[PDB]
């Protein structure tokens, strides 16, 4: 069917530039008007740009106006932004959206790609026991998985074979520019003497893999 | 006969510095009675580009003959562009009223992009 | 430009209810307005143009009404799949084209009292010269729950945030974290830190507290 593929997000500082992709199949390309749209995290969508089937009627938003610009390739199929003099404002999941014929309402959309700006650096995390409470009933007990750049960091309690009962946060962003979460867990009281507790921690973007141990007092 | 429809068939129109800009426009039907006008953007700071019942407006020229009693064509053309006539162009129907003629329906609009 | 106003932000219905989303336009955009759904994490898709025409492969019990400056999105029996976030989008008035805020569309459930935790900071965080005291409400329903932070009985402004998951799959609740972060040195200041929940599942406000050291 009519598919949309998009690449070329990633973490950049601000000034710098970044180039975005759109591979469409499935459909003529030249002949449909193509838009990009964003939405920045925990906001609403937004339109970008716009650019005719021929490329030559091209409408910008005023956020970006003079600093973005949209272009495509018919014969490679592929629509473009270049993203230049990027913003904090910039961070959001650009989305690609082919246009109906007529009207500019979207028809079809692609998967979307993160575009964050920052000035932190890659920083693994510290991962610091929220220790259970020695008061038995029900008993919580957690993972605090501090300081680190960029997203993602991935928790899992006892590599995987603890999933009932498990909350992990929405990492929080600090003013220092680094993330911060908290992952926990609901145990029995009564199991805190018997089964052990490991909170596994994955970040990727800095080679950090950490299994802190959590444990009474 | 069904309502009376505002139908602009062109989401654009591209048009050279110089040339002649052609914005097209249909009505579905002759009621109610009224003069359609022309204006680019939307709400209260429209300009007024043309206007069937009264005025003057040198570079226009309609593509039919409006004063047929049967004629549904109320195409424009638009002389001698420069780059400040983009924007986008919206044929209104009005309906008489009282005192004054009323905004009825709009078609959707023609964005106009200069020098091709 | 055209202003698109969706309200209210997050609308609470119960599975098989009538969802009725408004969407209302600061000036006339006639019938060129759409709507997209978007459900969570996923990009967003059409599902009604021209305010009421069904877009190729949406269900039947979407439908789009409305003109002018007021239109009705309509699900007449809410599925799993349809609590979700709604956008309208005018088309009228171009450029710039235009959303709505959004509208969420929540699961309703019977009210559930928090449970509620504590924890001091670990002492190999203090050995780093950071202090971070988390408060933990688990399993709760509403959303709304004000946690409020007491150190010594000052209260602490500034300096905590929290964090809340989606609804939990399986019995549709809330969990929230509270994080009250200090320097190591303004932690050793004081002795009693004590998190405060009020919520309408509870009787009245629970309190959790710890003295510095145990």
């Amino acid at each position: 069917d009519v598919q949309l593929v998009e690449s070329g997000g990633g973490v950049v500082r601000p000034g710098e530039s970044l180039r975005l992709s759109c591979a469409a199949s499935g459909f003529t390309f030249s002949s449909y008007d193509m838009n990009w749209v964003r939405q920045a995290p925990g906001e609403g969508l937004e339109w970008v740009s716009l650019i005719s089937g021929s490329g030559e009627i091209i409408y910008y938003a005023d956020s970006v106006k003079g600093r973005f610009t949209i272009s495509r390739d018919n014969s490679k199929n592929t629509l473009y932004l270049q993203m230049n003099s990027l913003r904090a404002e910039d961070t959001a999941v650009y989305y690609c959206a082919k246009e109906n014929n007529r009207y500019r309402f979207f028809d079809d959309w692609g998967q979307g790609t993160l575009v964050t700006v920052s000035s932190a650096s890659t920083k693994g995390p510290s991962v610091f026991p929220l220790a259970p409470s020695s008061k038995g009933g029900t008993a919580a007990l957690g993972c605090l998985v501090k300081d680190y750049f960029p997203e993602p960091v991935t928790v899992s309690w006892n590599s995987g074979a603890l999933t009932s009962g498990v909350h992990t946060f929405p990492a929080v962003l600090q003013s220092s520019g680094l993330y911060s979460l908290s992952s926990v867990v609901t145990v029995p009281s009564s199991s805190l003497g018997t089964q052990t507790y490991i909170c596994n921690v994955n970040h990727k973007p800095s080679n950090t893999k950490v299994d802190k141990k959590v444990e009474p007092k | 006969e069904e309502e009376l429809q505002v139908i602009q068939p062109d989401k654009s129109v591209l048009v050279a510095a110089g040339e002649t800009a052609t914005l097209r426009c249909t009505a579905t039907s002759l009621i109610p009675v009224g003069p359609i006008q022309w204006f680019r953007g939307a709400g209260p700071g429209r300009e007024l580009i043309y206007n069937q019942k009264e005025g003057h407006f040198p570079r226009v020229t309609t593509v039919s003959d409006l004063t047929k009693r049967n004629n549904m064509d109320f195409s424009i053309r638009i002389g001698a562009i420069t780059p400040a006539d983009a924007g986008t162009y919206y044929c209104v129907k009005f309906r008489k009223g009282s005192p004054d003629d009323v905004e009825f329906k709009s078609g959707a609009g023609t964005e106009l992009s200069v020098r091709a | 430009e055209t202003v698109l106003t969706q309200s209210p932000g997050t609308l609470t219905l119960s599975p098989g209810e009538r969802a009725t989303l408004t969407c209302r336009a600061s000036q006339s955009v006639y019938t060129y307005l759409a709507w997209y759904q978007e459900k969570p994490g996923q990009a967003p898709r059409l599902l009604i143009y021209g305010a009421s025409s069904r877009a190729t492969g949406i269900p039947d019990r979407f439908s789009g009404s409305g003109s002018g400056t007021e239109f009705t999105l309509t699900i007449s029996s809410l599925q799993s799949e349809d609590f979700a976030v709604y956008y309208c989008q005018q088309y009228y008035d171009r450029p710039p084209l235009t959303f709505g805020g959004g509208t969420k569309v929540e699961i309703k459930r019977t009210v559930a009292a928090p449970s509620v935790f504590i924890f001091p900071p670990s002492d190999e965080q203090l050995k780093s010269g950071t202090a971070s005291v988390v408060c933990l409400l688990n399993n709760f329903y509403p959303r709304e729950a004000k946690v409020q932070w007491k150190v010594d009985n000052a209260l602490q402004s500034g300096n905590s945030q929290e964090s809340v998951t989606e609804q939990d799959s399986k019995d549709s609740t809330y969990s929230l974290s509270s994080t009250l972060t200090l320097s190591k040195a303004d932690y050793e200041k004081h002795k009693v830190y004590a998190c405060e929940v009020t919520h309408q599942g509870l009787s009245s406000p629970v309190t959790k507290s710890f003295n510095r050291g145990e």
